[PDB]
DNA sequence: GATACTAC
DNA sequence: GATACTAC
């Protein structure tokens, strides 16, 4: 005859729950009319395929009413002691899962049993938890034995793109291929001597300029006849069968490259790496990407005093990377592998250098690396010839589960 | 794009055909692969009068069982079960009094001061030898000895206060009945450290007690019964085939690089056949590279040592090498196999050195068992984040591999790239799932050390207890 | 015809179950491997027993 | 929590009409928690087929 | 009852009636889980 | 599909089978030899086949020639090689005559 | 011994002829009625 | 899965080479006849090739 | 005369 | 302190 809106409000609480279950799989299943404490039973499925484990879930639900304690992140919660008993008990873990309709949010937390009474007042974040896609890891880890002798469970989730540390490269319409002028080494001390502007965008393989700029001034005619200039299509060389033209290639793009710099990005022997230069003795920040995420301060170079007195300079550390020039199938690449670098006075090469390498390599793990190779693809991708690509990115089929592992990598 | 793939982490055969993933967890439950026909396995000790003991504590303490230090990661640390009635062996190893030998103090000591570093070593494991070859001709004859060594000799055979001690001693202990096993004196006692040679004001550390005994006891077991504790599980109907290693060594007394081969095949019952050959295959210069005739040589000894088992010609060959494929050692195994009538064949050249790489946005790297298809090229991850250890064991990232096929070889890329990932986990030496080199390439590898001190017109044996 | 039979099957279960009395409870269309999860009542006072 | 005979003795009743009508070539069906003290549905079936009389 | 404990598993069930019957009889156990010769 | 097949030892090596009968002609009285071949699949199934021609007249003896004794290896070891990519290491023979 | 129970046409056990030389009566049963030029098939699901 | 024949490499590189047209056509076909006649005599036969 | 919603 | 389901 009359029925109050607060059962309906139940109902369509359990109905979404329910449909959340079922959205991700998991195939969750109803109860009777004689429940008492547990409000459904959820198994496992992975891609359609059952596991047979199952987890006890208690739902909860709410329309307009606010949480004790509402903020961002608090959300504290009061269980009751005479049911508490009841999941004490119990085979299965128990969840308890709640439901607000005016934000259309879902949340979750497991209940304690550890060795000792529950806490009773529930602590729960909005971080976390969230019963989303994410953490169905963490959700799933509940279900094999603290002892675990095998029993393992696949990881949960399908799917997540990743990308490659490549780069392709977009090669100029033409080169300045020239005639017969060679000179082993003294083509760069004749260019050290001079006045005018230094660049090194040549090399002496068979009397050839091999340059990508024009060979009519600044300081770049003076070894050549400038009657004589070629440019075609660049159809016949990088993308040509024999090797030597390869390898070649390769080191006229290095050296294109390494001009190409401008903020004195030294190059080293050892390691083959440019690694920076602070005009002034401070930290020197670099670019910011500013992609209405973060600010994302760089902080590159690093200064390090003694371990007592702030005087003397112990080390300045500054980044760097080591270029490859790899190639497939037309289109060539390039390859970016990060490196750190040491100095002692600014300028100085140092000579105890490989322990503190070798003991930041212990540090710093792939997430360091990812967020170094975005910064170098963001910072050079700001005169011509630099028409560099985006890293390519790839679907995989499987996500790791890392909602399970909880922090200290 | 590109296109990748995430194969499934493949199964291993332990036991009563009982199959799983781990070889602990497989041989705790349903033992090895090829049952000890007896009861007992003997072990000889040889080394000081304070070794032996700690030998002999040792295995009376392993005896009952250890516990794991893993309570986060239990996967990781899993507890030994003992060495009876639980046993993950189904045998016993008894040491039988009168198979132990002690060196005196006497000769200690005349070791201790020679300047030179060559005749040190030397008398060291003529000494050893000597008591091992006189153990041998009687009515004490052991399975398997082993040479617990005490710390002051480990300051003259290691730290040499400069040969090798190991591949020089595996080398005199070629002309035995039984193999040998060298152990530290910090495994079987938890109470000293040794220094590293090197920067001496340190000491070096090792493993937990639990998980220095699952290695031992394994390689143990396999050294003294013969057989095999587990193998690759075959798929349904497939063409036989037989897998083949190729790796290079350098001789250590210049610059020259020799080669050596690994042949292994499955049995018409239930069991792995991995050996080498009773035969060196010279310098021939300095080049990483072999040639033709050899190479034909190596083809047709493989060939006859299947058809002597099979009395049949296998239908598929399988060749993996640490090096390019060069056009003149690619013809004399296509002769080598068209002189035979083998139809199906395969040629993969393995790179280490590669830089290209795979980044996630976590903390996390990726998965163990991911390929890529780099246009015609396979890039391997063999090592990662693995969902069964619980984390990714180790620090900073991992390192891929490169599989590059030959333009003569009739299979897909995919395919090879998964048999190649199957291939891992066959290792004896130890019982862990991380493991990087496919088994044919580190059998390679193992026999050249070996190889390295053997000499010219001695005995070559094709066990490969003798090796492991 | 052969699911009108599985449903009695299943249905005779389910009372066979009640009739002493542990709380059974059948599952959905989909349903493949485990047909149902029962409860221990232990005369009156259930206990999460699955 | 100590439940009733009664909820018992209903669940056997409802079950026993369920497989009754199952035994018999029917279909019938239960309703969920806010049915108006109306129980489920019965559909006429005949030898493996269905009418839509409910 | 389907063996849950032992290493590889055992088919081949061997049902036998009285002391299998799913009845009020067994109850408690079913929560207890919770040459001769011849001649030519 | 078949329903059964002879289940294998453990050890054996690999084995083709081949069988030869007999038979007088429609109504006069000559004799022609029949033959049959059977083997093993290289995963679950079983292999048994007859041959795709005849084997002419010799005369009224129940005895095959050396001509037409090689042919029917000939397609028993043919057979086997399209399949196991191998030759078999044993060949089974059986005969009434 | 072991070959007399892989006869497709019978469900029987207590087979006496092994079964190569039964599937080949069986082919020449039916042989011998085949005109000179005309079609054979190796399907031995044309002589059971 | 057994409905699935495969020609090997040394079979398509011996017919890359014969300068007669229809002989090397010929071969082909009684490769590809001879392995379709091997699945159909045996207990994987399709439906379709 | 006991069990399930929710708001107080 | 608000509205529904079983029966005794
Ligand atoms: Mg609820
Ligand atoms: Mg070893
Ligand atoms: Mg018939």
């Amino acid at each position: 005859k009359k029925i109050t809106a607060n059962q309906i409000i139940g109902e369509i609480g359990e109905n979404e729950v329910r449909g959340r279950f079922l959205t991700l799989g998991w195939q969750f299943d109803g109860r009777s009319r004689l429940e008492a404490g547990i409000d459904g039973i959820a198994e496992v499925m992975n891609e359609g395929q059952p596991m047979a484990r199952m987890i006890a879930v208690q739902i909860k639900s709410t329309k307009e009413g606010k949480y004790t304690s509402e903020s961002d992140t608090s959300f504290t919660y009061l269980l009751r002691t005479q049911d508490l008993a009841y999941w004490r008990g119990s085979n299965l873990p128990v969840i308890v899962v709640f439901y607000r309709q005016s934000d259309h949010s879902f949340y979750w937390k497991e209940v304690s049993r550890d060795a000792g009474p529950g806490e009773r007042r529930l602590n729960i974040d909005k971080v976390a938890d969230l019963f989303n896609a994410s953490t169905v890891n963490k959700l799933a880890a509940l279900t094999v034995p603290k002892t675990g002798l095998g029993y393992y469970v696949p990881p949960l989730g399908g799917g997540e793109d990743a990308l490659i540390n490549m780069l392709p490269l977009t090669l100029p319409n033409e080169m300045y291929i020239a005639s017969t002028t060679y000179e082993p080494r003294k083509a760069i001390a004749v260019i050290l001597n001079g006045d005018g502007p230094k660049r090194f965008d040549w090399v002496i393989n068979g009397g050839t300029f091999w340059s990508f700029h024009d060979p009519r001034t600044s300081a770049c005619s003076e070894i050549v006849d400038i009657d004589q200039v070629e440019a075609i299509n660049t159809k016949e060389l990088a993308l040509h069968d024999d090797i030597d033209e390869q390898n070649r290639f390769s080191h006229l793009l290095r050296q294109t490259l390494r001009y190409q710099t401008d903020s004195d990005l030294g190059w080293d022997k050892d390691h083959k790496a440019l690694y920076f230069r602070a005009i002034e003795r401070e930290v020197s920040r670099n670019f910011a990407y500013t992609s209405s995420k973060k600010k994302t301060d760089a902080n590159v170079v690093s200064v390090f005093k003694n371990s007592k007195d702030e005087t003397r300079v112990s080390f300045v550390r500054h980044h760097a990377f080591s270029p490859r020039f790899e190639l497939m199938a037309d289109q060539w690449y390039l390859i970016i592998t990060p490196t750190y670098y040491y100095t002692t006075n600014g300028y100085a090469p140092h000579q105890f250098a490989a322990p503190l390498l070798a003991g930041k390599k212990r540090l710093d793990k792939s997430a360091a690396l990812r967020g170094q190779v975005i910064m170098w693809h963001r910072f050079l991708t700001q005169e011509a010839y630099l028409m560099f690509g985006e890293p390519p990115s790839i679907h995989l089929d499987v996500r790791v589960p890392e909602d399970g592992w909880v922090k200290e990598k | 794009t590109f296109e990748t793939r995430i194969f499934d982490e493949p199964e291993l055969e332990f036991g009563d055909h009982h199959h799983h993933q781990d070889p602990r967890l497989g041989l705790s439950e349903a033992g090895p692969l090829q049952t000890f026909l007896g009861d007992v396995i003997k072990i000889g000790v040889v080394g000081n009068s304070k070794t032996i003991e700690d030998t002999r504590k040792f295995i009376e303490t392993v005896s009952s069982g250890v516990e794991g230090k893993g309570e986060k990661h239990p996967n990781m640390h899993p507890p030994f079960p003992g060495l009876g009635n639980q046993s993950p062996y189904r045998c016993r190893f008894e040491i039988e009094d009168g198979a132990t030998a002690a060196l005196t103090k006497s000769k200690l000591d005349k070791i201790g001061k020679e300047p030179d570093h060559y005749r040190a070593v030397e008398m060291a494991v003529d000494e050893i030898i000597g008591e091992l070859q006189a153990m041998d001709d009687g009515g004490s004859r052991p399975d398997v000895a082993i040479i617990a060594l005490p710390v002051k000799l480990l300051e003259r055979v290691w730290n040499a206060k400069a040969p090798n001690f190991r591949g020089m001693l595996k080398a005199k202990a070629m002309g035995l009945s039984f193999p040998i096993q060298i152990v530290w004196e910090d495994v079987i006692d938890d109470k000293v450290t040794i220094p590293q040679k090197v920067k001496e004001s340190s000491s070096r550390k090792i493993q937990d007690i639990a998980g220095r005994t699952w290695n031992l006891m394994t390689s143990l077991y396999y050294k003294g019964s013969g057989r095999i504790p587990w193998r690759r599980m075959p798929l349904e109907g497939e063409f036989s085939a037989c897998y083949v290693g190729i790796s290079f060594y350098r001789e250590a007394d210049g610059q020259q690089l020799f080669t050596s081969a690994a042949q292994m095949f499955d049995e018409r019952g239930r069991g792995f056949v991995l050996k080498g050959r009773r035969a060196r295959t010279e310098s021939r210069g300095r080049h990483p590279y072999m040639a033709r005739e050899d190479a034909k040589k190596i083809i047709e000894d493989v060939l006859a040592a299947y058809k002597l088992h099979h009395k049949t010609l296998p239908a598929r060959v399988f060749i993996l090498k640490t090096s390019r494929f060069k056009d003149e050692e690619a013809d004399g195994i296509i002769a080598a196999l068209d002189e035979a009538g083998t139809e199906l064949r395969d040629l993969v050249w393995v790179q280490e050195s590669y830089t290209a790489r795979i980044l996630r946005d976590g903390n996390y790297p990726v998965l163990r068992g991911t390929f890529v298809d780099l246009h015609g090229k396979g890039l391997l991850y063999t090592s990662g984040s693995m969902p069964y250890y619980g984390t990714y064991p180790g620090k900073y990232d991992p390192n891929p591999l490169l599989l590059c096929p030959h333009h003569t070889s009739e299979s897909t890329v995919a395919q090879l790239a998964e048999e190649i990932f199957s291939l891992t986990k066959v290792n004896w030496n130890s019982t862990q799932m991380n493991q990087r080199l496919p088994i044919p390439i580190r059998a390679a590898r193992k026999v050249g050390e070996v190889l390295k001190y053997v000499g010219e017109g001695e005995v070559i044996s094709a066990d490969y207890r003798k090796y492991i």
